[PDB]
């Protein structure tokens, strides 16, 4: 009971603490977060890989120059949304209207 | 607009594929409420695409 | 037997359907307008069978019966029922209708019909005596409507030919009657004819003839759905062995798409037949649920062991089923495109080379392709991306094939031309739903 | 509660036994020996013999046919005497009853009839719905595809009518088992993961072996975010995942992001998919498609990664990690391009304004092909 | 675009729904 | 509207299948025992 809540804490004081280190930079080799951190480049290379995963801060991991590209994440554009959902409304109208059109 | 068109669609679909037969005509008359098939319809497909046209013609 | 009565019923049934098409012939030719045709011919292939010999006798004794010549031409061509119990006089015309001289519409439509049971009844002679004067008929017969009901006879014409199997006899013939009707603007019959001439043309093998006549020849756009497939197709045949084999699928597979959804199981047939070895030869290995699919599942088979030779790349097992299978495609009329794939087989490669890898050494390519040596991808490696089948830069100072740096197509002006051809078609159909509206007028 | 006719066990026996390296096993012999004794399959043993080219043992068919033809004797002349003496319900149960040993005895066709028959005079609702499982497990059993669909068909279409939800929930593993079978794994873990709390249909299967398919299709259908709260935090899924560790470490290494054993726990789960009676057309297709989200999975988070780093995290050899992803990018699953000169291989996600782009183009593309060939029609 | 193929099928829905309107009152004439 | 003129010239297996499932290859514990070894020794 002590090691399954406590290592869910120090999983999760990890990130608190790493998206206050990320929180000014823009592009931080991932070898300094370590040392921000103090946690093996290892062990932040897959905390941050499973944090950009699972949608906790809006990054990238680049291997080939060690960085994490931070970035924003734009909206989803709802127009294009309310169009392709139209479309497809659209498209189940030609639908019935072919049976229309089969009546002839 | 687009997303209050897109609305005005799921009852296009609703309204057409509908189509029920029992005196369509009569279907045609006793559902005019200034409704969903066409006046709610490409109505705002003149306003939605008068106002796009003229603001590229405009841009460009 | 109460089959025949069901057939005379039929029969009934057909001259009231026929009755409905004379009607319809005879409503149009007064009517104004020549749509009214089109639905009586497209009954046609529905009414072509369901007809035996009392069929047209009581329909020639029910029809024309003016006694005209036409009566002498077409029943002694047909057989002719005995005293049959229910002599149900289907007379249309009564009297001075039948005093007056059938309408070149019904004529040649009941002389079809005679054409379509000649064919029906093999009689391709009779129906060519029967045709031609049918065209003789209307070869001086110069209505507007009767070109509609001329055409569909023109390729039945062609039709009877064809089961005649002579081509070139008709060859002239098509070749001129189509000039008959491009110096009248019209429409359907200039559609009809020029399928069945290319289908001539490309039955002896003349495509340099046939890569001529499209060329300087329009077809109606404003064309029958079932001919646009049809010419699609032909067109097709012609661009893959011209060498534009990119164009060749476009309209293949435009063509395949215009295909009447489920009648002519055929057609489809032949024409993934072309679209997979088409596609093969421009290093696009083509789509499985094709091979799958019921109709076409064994007659394209025999391509599928191809297809999968061309992704394995194993020029041997690719050898092999041209050995085995390869002599089945000449009936199809492809052994000479799959000839060409055979040394062909590299682009491919080079094209799943150049789509998964992004800066391939040109030593790596020529492992991954099977090529002998690093010195002969850089030819076949420069002319795939000479060709147009890669998107890459032969950097040679260091060996190694670049791919292109893809960018966001949607701040480019890409996206905003492929919405100008989607929204000129969609303002198009528009204005040809409103343009025709056929409002009928007011009653 | 339902009957163990027809045995899956058997079934997936004999499959065993049709795989060529287990074709000479003897183990599974004696179980599916086993169960043709014990339970009198005679014509069973002549279809097993047949296609195995086992030898057949005449005194025990004799034993087995005259106890099969005594049995069936006296299933016919106790069909007699209920006849002439009781109603309908003893009947319906004489029939009923009868085809049961038709599926106890391995008689596929006899089985098809005799409850096909039963179904016809059958009356109340309830009853109408055993005759239709009946007719699904011999499906199965055989695998006989038109009667598993079809009974499927009158499975829903009676339950609708007036459907308890213990049916219910039975015909929702059954619809499982078959869309498994079928290459259909996004529907199987829809309907499996609906019933692994109420698992109640023990007849096809054990529970430990429920939930270890479970985990199997759940995994290739799932995508990250629904896998997590439905399988991972799943109460029950877990709880009967401390009885089977391989299964455990296979499901939680890929959400973890241990890859280097999720391929190793990989192999196994393709040979045990190899000898499952049901997984095994498909097993070939479920490896490479656990392959690909694995390897989807990793490069969702980094832009461009070194192959040398991919090869060391999937522990595996640079030359493998680069001949994969180049055999998947081809075909169009994975997102990337390999540069081998660096052996550097960049990401080629599309932003979302892209993604949504080409989808109207897509989607949009198709409706007007559909609009130019209505165009046509009606225009005339 | 959107604008625009929500003008056409509403476009060929009126012609389908008035080719039938003259068409039955076509045969309804009989 | 059938086209007479194109003369109209065991696998029952439902689930669509792709091209990739064709290609023959060793099975993956196979590859992975051979890669693993390759590298493991």
């Amino acid at each position: 009971i002590i090691s399954t809540h406590l290592a869910k804490l120090y999983d999760n004081l990890l990130e608190q603490n790493l998206i206050r280190v990320i929180e000014p930079f823009s592009r931080v080799q991932i070898e300094h977060i370590s040392s921000l951190i103090k946690l093996s480049k290892a062990d932040v290379e897959r905390k941050l890989s499973q944090m950009i995963l699972d949608k906790k801060f809006h990054g990238i991991l680049d291997q080939g120059e060690g960085v994490l590209i931070i970035f924003d994440e734009p909206p989803v554009d709802k127009t294009y949304e309310a169009a392709l959902e139209t479309i497809q409304n659209m498209s189940k109208v030609v639908d019935s209207l072919y049976n229309k059109a089969k009546k002839l | 607009v687009v997303k209050e068109m897109l609305e005005l669609a799921k009852n296009y679909n609703k309204a057409v594929e509908e189509e029920d037969k029992m005196t369509p005509e009569q279907l045609a008359i006793k559902n005019v409420g200034k409704q969903d098939p066409k006046r709610h319809l490409e109505e705002h497909v003149d306003v939605l695409m008068t106002s796009n046209i003229v603001q590229c013609l405009a841009a460009m | 037997a109460a089959a025949e009565h069901s057939q005379r019923e039929l029969d009934t049934v057909t001259l009231e359907d026929i009755k409905e098409h004379v009607k319809q012939l005879e409503k149009a030719v007064s009517g104004k307008e020549p749509r009214f045709v089109l639905r009586a011919l497209r009954m046609l292939p529905s009414t072509s069978r369901r007809l035996n010999h009392y069929v047209l006798y009581k329909a020639v004794q029910g029809f024309f019966t003016s006694n005209n010549a036409t009566r002498d031409f077409l029943l002694p061509f047909l057989e002719e029922p005995m005293d049959t119990e229910a002599d149900l006089q289907f007379r249309p015309r009564t009297g001075k209708a039948a005093s007056t001289p059938l309408l070149p519409e019904v004529e040649a439509y009941l002389q079809l019909l005679v054409v379509i049971f000649m064919m029906n009844s093999k009689r391709y002679k009779e129906a060519q005596k029967i045709s031609d004067d049918l065209m003789q008929k209307i070869s001086t017969q110069n209505r507007r409507a009767l070109d509609l009901v001329a055409a569909k006879c023109y390729y039945y014409h062609a039709r009877v030919y064809e089961f005649l199997d002579k081509l070139d006899v008709v060859r002239s013939f098509l070749h001129a009657r189509l000039r008959t009707a491009t110096l009248r603007h019209d429409a359907d019959g200039q559609a009809t004819l020029l399928n069945l001439l290319l289908r001539n043309y490309l039955h002896y093998s003349l495509y340099d003839q046939a890569e001529k006549l499209v060329s300087k020849s329009v077809f109606p756009e404003q064309a029958n759905n079932n001919e646009w497939a049809r010419y699609l197709y032909y067109t097709g045949r012609i661009k893959a062995i011209q060498l534009e084999y990119s164009e060749a699928r476009r309209t293949m597979t435009n063509a395949l798409r215009k295909a009447p959804q489920h009648t002519a199981v055929g057609f489809k047939q032949t024409v993934h037949k072309l679209l997979i070895v088409v596609e093969l030869l421009l290093g696009e290995i083509p789509d499985r649920l094709q091979f799958r699919q019921p109709s076409l599942k064994r007659s394209l088979m025999p391509y599928f062991l191809l297809t999968q030779a061309v992704r394995t790349g194993n020029l041997a097992k690719f050898n092999q089923v041209l050995d085995q299978f390869g002599e089945k495609f000449q009936a199809d009329g492809t052994y000479t495109l799959i000839i060409r794939l055979r040394h062909n087989v590299i682009k491919t490669g080079v094209r799943m080379i150049s789509l998964s890898y992004s800066r391939i050494s040109l030593a790596d390519i020529a492992q991954k392709l099977q090529l002998d040596s690093p010195e002969d991808a850089e030819f076949i490696v420069a002319k795939a991306i000479r060709d147009g089948v890669i998107e890459a830069s032969i950097n040679h100072e260091k060996g190694y094939v670049q791919s292109k740096e893809m960018i966001d197509i949607y701040s480019t002006r890409e996206p905003q031309l492929a919405f100008h051809q989607r929204i000129s078609f969609c303002l198009d159909i528009h204005n040809m739903s409103v343009k025709a509206m056929r409002f009928p007028p007011k009653s | 509660g339902l009957p163990k006719n027809p045995d899956l066990r058997i079934a997936q026996l004999r499959f065993l036994l049709s795989l060529p390296e287990h074709r000479g096993d003897a183990a599974v012999r004696d179980e599916l020996m086993a169960a043709v004794r014990d339970n009198n399959m005679a014509p069973y043993y002549e279809a097993l013999c047949k296609s195995l080219d086992w030898q057949i043992d005449v005194d025990l068919l004799n034993k087995m046919k005259k106890a099969n033809e005594d049995e069936l004797k006296r299933l016919d002349e106790e069909l007699e005497d209920a006849e002439k003496n009781l109603g309908e319900s003893e009947i319906r149960d004489a029939m009923m009853a009868k085809a049961e040993y038709l599926c106890r005895i391995g008689d596929k066709e006899g089985a098809l009839t005799a409850f096909r028959k039963t179904y016809d005079k059958t009356v109340a609702l309830g009853h109408r719905l055993d005759i239709v499982f009946y007719l699904l497990r011999i499906g199965l059993f055989y695998m006989d595809n038109d009667l598993i669909t079809r009974n499927t068909e009158k499975a829903k279409s009676l339950i609708e009518e007036g459907g308890d939800w213990d049916r219910r929930n039975r015909l929702k593993v059954y619809q499982g088992l078959y869309c498994v079978a079928i290459r259909d794994f996004k529907q199987a873990a829809e309907l499996f993961l609906d019933t692994v709390s109420t698992f109640t249909s023990y007849e096809l299967m054990d529970y430990k072996t429920f939930v270890t398919y479970t985990v199997y299709v759940s995994m290739i259908a799932l995508e990250r975010p629904d896998l997590r709260e439905k399988v991972i935090k799943g109460a029950e899924i877990l709880e009967v995942l401390h009885s089977l560790p391989a299964v455990r470490q296979y499901l939680f290494s890929l959400y973890e992001c241990r890859y280097s054993v999720f391929f190793q726990s990989l192999a196994v789960v393709e040979q045990e998919m190899k000898k499952d009676w049901l997984f095994a057309p498909h097993y070939r297709y479920y490896v490479r498609e656990m392959r690909i989200h694995a390897y989807s999975q990793l490069l969702e988070s980094y832009r461009s990664l070194t192959l040398g780093y991919m090869a060391e995290a999937f522990g595996v050899g640079v030359e493998f990690i680069d001949q994969e992803l180049s055999r998947f990018i081809a075909a169009g699953r994975l997102h990337c391009k390999i540069d081998k000169v660096n052996e550097i291989v960049e990401t080629n996600r599309p932003d979302s304004k892209n993604w949504q782009y080409q989808e109207t183009i897509k989607k949009g593309d198709l409706l007007l092909n559909r609009v130019q060939k209505l165009s046509r029609v009606i225009n005339m | 675009y959107l604008a625009s193929l929500i003008r056409s099928v509403v476009a060929l829905h009126n012609l389908i729904n008035n080719k039938i309107a003259n068409r039955d009152a076509e045969k309804k004439e009989g | 509207d059938e086209f007479e003129e194109f003369p109209a010239e065991e696998d029952a297996h439902v689930w669509e299948d792709n091209w990739d499932d064709d290609n023959v290859e060793d099975d993956f514990s196979n590859q992975l025992r051979a890669e693993l070894e390759k590298h493991g020794y």
